[PDB]
């Protein structure tokens, strides 16, 4: 319930945010507080905020 | 800290190094500062599952007799913190035990016009593509008019300070979050966020706004 996948590319503008490519997977560390979620990239190992509207849950969308 | 210099060891005795255990994977790190024997101030975005604070450090990879390494028992993240805007990026950490006040470990006193020179310290990256620093670094930065932060969509001058002359490369950066901005020897700001490319200014939480909230937490705990 914490494994999510990027639907689009994203270039971070704040240093607290992750950049990512479409198809990149994440473990969500916190679903907020707000519309950006704290996540760890399973590609890079880095942690940061990602916009929640750019990701979808992996297990249910196959 | 980009564009700064290594601190004289133990010359900034309020500085705290935070190691934060996350829900998944390895820990993250942040700065912070001791404000009471059992309270550390930092940024809200440094929260996690559990936090260990190291006080008395210079080189964070070299244990010394000055170290006091303490577990956090309670995280008091500002209740209006929001990840979209990063407003209210402030958190108080209650330590499991009180720190011993020594020459190497102490509290930072509290009491600000644009144009004045301030200082910030941390273990963060020393350039955009550089690793964090093992040693505590510090840099002198100019407090800017809020207009200098106009490109930050969610900047709010009542809540935040705009810090760092944009014509220089000097700045706080990744890993420095939570550290204090000192102007004339007293805490005025907390490192919050800035551009991914490290071009100043960066955005700092304006401590003065949060004094009532801090005081209520301190009085109750």
């Amino acid at each position: 319930v914490t494994l999510f996948v990027a639907l689009y590319d994203y270039n971070a503008t704040r240093w607290t945010d992750l950049s990512f490519h479409k198809g990149e997977k994440f473990q969500i560390l916190e679903f907020g507080p707000g519309d950006w979620w704290e996540a760890r990239s399973l590609t890079t190992g880095e942690t940061g905020y990602i916009p929640s509207n750019y990701v979808a849950p992996v297990d249910s969308i196959q | 800290i980009i564009g700064g210099t290594e601190c004289k060891p133990h010359s900034r005795p309020y500085m705290a190094y935070l190691e934060i255990v996350t829900s998944n994977g390895p820990s993250k790190f942040c700065g912070g500062f001791l404000i009471r024997r059992n309270f550390v101030l930092t940024a809200a975005h440094c929260a996690g599952r559990s936090i260990t604070v190291t006080l008395g450090a210079h080189n964070i990879t070299e244990e010394e007799d000055t170290w006091q390494k303490l577990e956090v028992i309670k995280q008091f993240r500002h209740p209006k913190y929001n990840t979209s805007t990063l407003h209210h990026d402030i958190m108080l950490l209650k330590l499991k035990e009180k720190a011993s006040l020594t020459l190497a470990v102490g509290t930072l006193p509290f009491p600000v016009p644009p144009g004045r020179m301030c200082r910030v310290a941390g273990w963060g990256r020393t350039g955009v593509l550089k690793p964090g620093s093992d040693t505590l670094q510090e840099v002198k930065l100019r407090l800017m008019d809020p207009q200098a932060c106009s490109h930050f969509r969610d900047f709010d001058h009542n809540l935040q300070l705009c810090v760092g002359n944009p014509r220089k490369t000097k700045s706080a950066f990744k890993g420095d979050s939570g550290g204090p901005l000192l102007c004339a020897g007293v805490a005025q700001g907390i490192v919050s966020y800035g551009r991914s490319d490290a071009k100043p200014p960066a955005v700092f939480t304006r401590i003065s706004h949060y004094r009532p909230w801090i005081n209520q937490i301190l009085q109750a705990n």
